[PDB]
RNA sequence: AUGAGGUGGCAAGAAAUGGGCUACAUUUUCUACCCCAGAAACGAUAGCCCUUAUGAAUAAGGGUCGAAGGUGGAUUUAGC
C-alpha cells in the first residue's frame, strides 16, 4: 500500500499542470470541497452522528429510576418536554443533563419529601 | 398507472466538467494564471517563468510562516473543517520509543530514525 | 521604467467568442473589454469618466459574462441532461389526487464562508381531509383534536416541524406523528363516548 | 369541560408537551430548556475576533517587514524623539 | 491587544458568563420552580448565592468593539454610532441609504 | 455646516477622485458601495463580523500594497467565493506585484478557511475627477 | 481554427429508484438594487425558457427599515442624522418540475448569483400515503 | 502609579428653576360597541400592603388611602 501510494503521487506531480479556465479553478476548488455544495442543504455535514427524531424527543426510556407521580418526575418531564422542544442541543447534551440532574437528585437523596 | 423518471448520481466536479468541455479555450488569451491588465502581462518566456516562480515562493513562504506559527490560524471559523487549510504539525513528541518508532514514518526525515535507532 | 501594451480592444474582431473570453463570473477589466462604455456624474461642460479609471463599474455588480448567446450555449448543452415532467400531471386536482401529502421546506442562501443557519430545520405539510379519512367518527375526532391546524373553508390540514434541527427529523417525526395521530383517532374512549 | 380537558391532555400526549397540568412557574422550566441562555448563545459567545490574534499577526509580519504601519511609523518615532529630548 | 482594561475586564465575564452558562441555567430552573421544596429552592439560592463573581451574563455589557463605547450601540452590528457614521459616510459597508424620505 | 466623507475646498491644486469627492448622501444616488453582501438584508446575520473582516482585509491589504493604491477598493461576495479589485500604479515590479498578490491571497484564505480571489488594475497616474 | 475532435462529455447513471416531484419551485430574491433584480429575473426567466417549463413573474413590494442617530458626538439632541436600508422583492415560480430538472436549474442559478442579492427557495413537493396508515 | 486587580457603599433632598404627563369637567366619568344607548355628577403614573416580569440579587397589575386641584403672575412658546 505504502508503495502505492508514493507511485500515485508520483503520478499525480506528472499530471498536474497549470489550468486555462476559470471554470478549471471551480474544479479545483470543488475537487478540495472548498466551494460549497449545490443544491445547498445547509446540512452537508453536521449530522449528529446519525441521531433520530425519536431519540431526541422520547425521553421515555431514559426516565426510568423514579415513579410516575412525584414531583422529581413533574420536573423531569417537564426537563424532558423543554428539551425536545429545544433543536439547537443534540441527545448528547440532553443526556448529559439528565445524568447531571440524576447525580443531583441522587446526592440529595437525603430529603426526599 | 404512473410513470416516474429514474434518479441519477452525479459528482461534484462532473457538473462542471460538463461546464467547462462545453467551452472551448480562451482565443487570443495568455493562461489564465496570469493577470488581464497589460501592465502585469508577462510578455516573454523568461520573465513569465520567473513570474510564476516568484508566485510558487509566495506559496512557499506562506507554508513557512504556517508552519512557524500554527497557533495564529488555528482557528477553524469555516464550517468545513479542511486539514488542507489547517497548519501543518512535524513535531517529535515526548520520549517514547513505540509511539516514537510510529511517528518516525509520519515525520519524514533520517535524524529522528538514526536517533531511534540509536 | 516599464511599459505596458495597448488594450485588446484593437486586438479583437468583431467575430469573436464573447462567451468564451468570458466564461465564468469575472471583472470588468476595461483593457480586455473593447467597448467605451463609461458611467458617472458628467461636470458641466464635461462627460463621464473613462471606463479605465471607472472603478464603479466594478462597485456595481457585473453581468458581461453570461450573453444570451452564452445562455442559448449552456441550456442547449444541459438540455441533454435535464429530464421531463410525466404528461398525466396536467392539473392541480389530477396531481393532488395522484400525491395528496404535500409537503415543503425552504431555506436561505447568503454570501460569506459560513454556510449553516436554523432556519433550514423548519418544514410544513398539508393535505386535505376530505379524501383521505373515509370515516366520520375518527373525522370529528380528529377536528376536535386539532385546535388551529385546519381551515374548512379551503378544506385543508397544514402542520408544521420545527422540534428537530435535522431537515430528515423534522420530516419523518411529522410522518411518524401524523401515523400515530390517525391510529389515535381510529380508536376512541368511554369519556370521549359520553358528551 | 372534562370532555376539552381531556382533548387537551391527548393533544400533549400526542404534540410533546405536559398533559397534566402546571403552572407557570412550572412551564418556567419547560421554555428554560427549549431557549437557550445568552450566556452560551453565539450572540454573547462571539462579540468580535481577538485583537490578541490581529495585533500578534500584524506585529509578527511587521518584524517580517511586510506591513509599513503609519501609526506605528509615527509613534515610534515620536518615542525615538521622546527619548532622545529625554 | 484588546482596546482597554475595561474592554480585559467586559470579556474575562463574558468567558465566565459562557463557561459557566450551563450549571447558571439548571439551578436558575431548579429554583424558580414552584412545586420542588422551598428547603431545596434555598439550597440552590444559598450555591447560586456561592458561585463565582463575574459569572453572570448581567454584569457584561454590550460595549462597541472598536472604541469600547458602552452607549450608542446597536446589538445587531455591534459598533458604536460614531464609528457607524464614519463607515457609512466613507461606504464601506454595503447597502445602506441615507433616509431623505 | 457639516463635516463627513468630503473634501475642504481648496484654490484648485488638489486632485480628487470621484467617490472622496462627491458626498455620502450621494452614495445611492451618485455612487455604488464598496462591498456588496446580504448581511445589510432582512433574514441574514453575522453582518457585524462582516463589517469587522472587510475594515480588517481592507487595511491589511492596503498596508500590503503600500504607495501603489489610488483608491478604495471593491468587494464582492457571491456566496462563498470572495473577490477584490483593486487599482494600482506601475512603479514596482511585476516581480513583487505576484508575489506579493500569491502572498496575500494565500494569507486571506488560510485566515478566513474561504475561497479568496484578488485582481489589479494598473494606471500610469491616479485618475483625477476634478482640482478643488 | 483550434475546434476540439472529441468534446468530453460527464459521466451519467440512471439510478433504479425513482426521481422526486416538486410540485412548486418558487424563488424569492432580495436585492437592492431594482435594475440588478430586473437583469437576473430576466436572466432566470429566459433559462427556464430555454429549458422548456412554466413561468410566471410578480414585484412583491419594497421594504424598508430607517432609525435616526445622532449627528454630532457630545451634546446635541435636536440635530440628528438618518439612514435607511431598502430590501426589494422579487418572486419567481415554477410548477410541474422534475427533481432531476431542479438538480440542474439551481445548480445553474445558485453559480450564476450575483454579489448583493439573498435567495430564498421555497421547494414543495407531492408524495403518496404511507404504508403504517 | 496619577497604572492595574477585588468588596462595599455612593447616587438623599430645608430648598429655587426647567421640559413633559395628569387632571381642575359636564366636549366631563363609567358600561358593550367605537359613535342613534343607559347611568354618575370629577381627579393619584403620590403613599401603605400584596402579586407577577427577568435577574444571582427596577417595571406592570390588584386592595386601601380618594387630597392639592375649581383652567392660569406679569410674561412667554409653537403653528399657513
Ligand atoms: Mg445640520
Ligand atoms: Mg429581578
Amino acid at each position: 500500500s505504502l508503495w502505492d501510494v508514493e507511485f500515485a503521487k508520483q503520478l499525480a506531480t506528472v499530471n498536474e499542470q497549470p489550468l486555462q479556465n476559470g471554470f478549471e479553478e471551480l474544479i479545483q476548488w470543488t475537487k478540495e470541497g472548498k466551494l460549497w455544495e449545490f443544491p445547498i442543504n445547509n446540512e452537508a455535514g453536521f449530522d449528529d452522528d446519525g441521531s433520530e427524531f425519536h431519540e431526541h424527543i422520547f425521553l421515555e426510556k431514559h426516565l426510568e429510576s423514579f415513579p410516575k407521580q412525584g414531583p422529581i418526575r413533574h420536573f423531569m418531564e417537564l426537563v424532558t418536554c423543554g428539551l425536545s422542544k429545544n433543536p439547537y442541543l443534540s441527545v448528547k447534551q440532553k443526556v448529559e443533563h439528565i445524568e447531571w440532574f440524576r447525580n443531583y437528585f441522587n446526592e440529595k437523596k437525603d430529603i426526599l419529601k | 398507472e404512473v410513470v416516474i423518471p429514474k434518479k441519477k448520481t452525479w459528482d461534484k466536479v462532473a457538473v462542471l466538467q460538463a461546464l467547462a468541455s462545453t467551452v472551448n479555450r480562451d482565443t487570443t488569451a495568455v493562461p489564465y494564471v496570469f493577470q488581464d491588465d497589460p501592465y502585469l502581462m508577462p510578455a516573454s518566456s523568461l520573465e513569465s517563468r520567473s513570474f510564476l516562480l516568484a508566485k510558487k515562493s509566495g506559496e512557499n513562504v506562506a507554508k513557512f510562516i504556517i508552519n512557524s506559527y500554527p497557533k495564529y490560524f488555528q482557528k477553524d471559523i469555516a464550517e468545513p473543517h479542511i486539514p488542507c487549510l489547517m497548519p501543518e504539525y512535524f513535531e517529535p513528541q515526548i520520549k517514547d520509543i513505540s509511539e516514537a518508532a510510529l511517528k518516525e514514518r509520519i515525520e519524514l526525515r533520517k535524524v529522528k530514525a538514526s536517533v531511534d535507532m540509536f | 521604467r516599464r511599459k505596458a501594451l495597448p488594450p485588446r480592444t484593437e486586438k479583437m474582431a468583431v467575430d469573436q467568442d464573447w462567451p468564451s473570453v468570458y466564461p465564468v463570473a469575472a471583472p470588468f477589466k476595461p483593457s480586455a473589454v473593447p467597448l467605451p462604455v463609461r458611467m458617472g456624474y458628467p461636470v458641466k461642460k464635461g462627460v463621464p469618466m473613462a471606463k479605465e479609471g471607472n472603478l464603479e463599474l466594478l462597485k456595481i455588480p457585473n453581468f458581461l459574462h453570461l450573453t444570451p448567446v452564452a445562455i442559448k450555449k449552456h441550456c442547449e448543452a444541459l438540455k441533454d441532461f435535464c429530464t421531463e415532467w410525466p404528461a398525466a400531471l396536467d392539473s392541480d386536482e389530477k396531481c393532488e389526487k395522484h400525491f395528496p401529502i404535500e409537503i415543503d421546506s425552504t431555506d436561505y442562501v447568503s454570501s460569506g464562508p459560513s454556510v449553516r443557519n436554523p432556519r433550514a430545520r423548519v418544514v410544513v405539510l398539508r393535505v386535505k381531509l376530505s379524501s383521505l379519512n373515509l370515516d366520520d367518527h375518527a373525522k370529528k375526532k380528529l377536528i376536535k383534536l386539532v385546535g388551529e391546524r385546519y381551515c374548512k373553508t379551503t378544506d385543508v390540514l397544514t402542520i408544521k416541524t420545527d422540534r428537530c434541527p435535522l431537515r430528515r427529523q423534522n420530516y419523518d417525526y411529522a410522518v411518524y406523528l401524523l401515523t400515530v395521530l390517525y391510529h389515535e383517532s381510529w380508536n376512541t374512549e368511554e369519556w370521549e363516548k359520553s358528551k | 369541560s372534562e370532555y376539552a380537558f381531556r382533548m387537551s391532555r391527548l393533544s400533549a400526549r400526542l404534540f410533546g408537551e405536559v398533559t397534566r397540568p402546571t403552572n407557570s412557574k412550572s412551564m418556567k422550566v419547560v421554555k428554560l430548556f427549549s431557549e437557550l441562555p445568552l450566556a452560551k448563545k453565539k450572540e454573547t459567545y462571539d462579540w468580535y475576533p481577538n485583537h490578541h490574534t490581529y495585533a500578534e499577526l500584524m506585529q509578527t509580519l511587521r518584524f517580517l517587514g511586510l506591513y509599513r504601519d503609519e501609526h506605528q511609523d509615527f509613534m515610534d518615532e515620536q518615542k525615538r524623539l521622546k527619548k532622545l529630548r529625554g | 491587544h484588546y482596546v482597554d482594561w475595561r474592554m480585559w475586564r467586559d470579556v474575562k465575564r463574558r468567558k465566565m458568563a459562557y463557561e459557566y452558562a450551563d450549571e447558571r441555567l439548571r439551578i436558575n430552573s431548579l429554583r424558580k420552580n414552584t412545586i420542588l421544596p422551598k428547603i431545596l429552592q434555598d439550597v440552590a439560592d444559598e450555591e447560586i448565592a456561592a458561585l463565582p463573581r463575574d459569572s453572570c451574563p448581567v454584569r457584561i455589557r454590550n460595549r462597541c468593539v472598536m472604541t469600547s463605547r458602552p452607549r450608542g450601540v446597536k446589538r445587531r452590528w455591534r459598533l458604536s454610532r460614531i464609528v457607524f457614521r464614519h463607515l457609512a459616510d466613507h461606504g464601506q459597508l454595503s447597502g445602506i441609504q441615507r433616509a431623505t424620505w | 455646516k457639516n463635516r463627513a466623507a468630503r473634501v475642504r475646498v481648496s484654490k484648485g491644486d488638489k486632485p480628487v477622485t470621484y467617490e472622496e469627492a462627491h458626498a455620502p448622501h450621494y452614495i445611492a444616488h451618485r455612487k455604488g458601495w464598496l462591498s456588496l453582501h446580504t448581511g445589510n438584508l432582512d433574514g441574514e446575520d453575522h453582518a457585524a463580523e462582516r463589517t469587522v473582516e472587510d475594515v480588517f482585509l481592507r487595511k491589511f491589504m492596503w498596508g500590503t500594497f503600500p504607495g501603489c493604491l489610488a483608491d478604495q477598493l471593491v468587494l464582492k461576495r457571491r456566496g462563498n467565493q470572495l473577490e477584490i479589485c483593486a487599482v494600482v500604479l506601475r512603479q514596482l515590479s511585476p516581480h513583487k506585484y505576484y508575489f506579493l498578490v500569491g502572498y496575500s491571497e494565500t494569507l486571506l484564505s488560510y485566515f478566513y478557511k474561504c475561497p479568496v480571489r484578488l485582481h489589479l488594475q494598473t494606471v500610469p497616474s491616479k485618475v483625477v475627477y476634478k482640482y478643488l | 481554427v483550434d475546434v476540439p475532435k472529441d468534446l468530453t462529455k460527464p459521466v451519467v447513471t440512471i439510478s433504479d429508484e425513482p426521481d422526486i416531484l416538486y410540485k412548486r419551485l418558487s424563488v424569492l430574491v432580495k436585492g437592492h438594487d431594482k435594475a440588478v433584480l430586473d437583469s437576473y429575473e430576466y436572466f432566470a426567466v429566459l433559462a427556464a425558457k430555454e429549458l422548456g417549463i412554466s413561468i410566471k413573474v410578480h414585484e412583491p413590494p419594497r421594504k424598508i427599515e430607517r432609525f435616526t442617530l445622532l449627528q454630532s458626538v457630545h451634546i446635541y439632541k435636536k440635530h440628528r442624522v438618518q439612514y435607511e436600508m431598502r430590501t426589494l422583492y422579487r418572486c419567481l415560480e415554477l410548477e410541474h418540475l422534475t427533481g432531476s430538472t431542479a438538480d440542474v436549474y439551481l445548480e445553474y442559478i445558485q453559480r450564476n448569483l450575483p454579489e448583493g442579492v439573498a435567495m430564498e427557495v421555497t421547494k414543495t413537493q407531492l408524495e403518496q400515503l404511507p404504508e403504517h396508515i
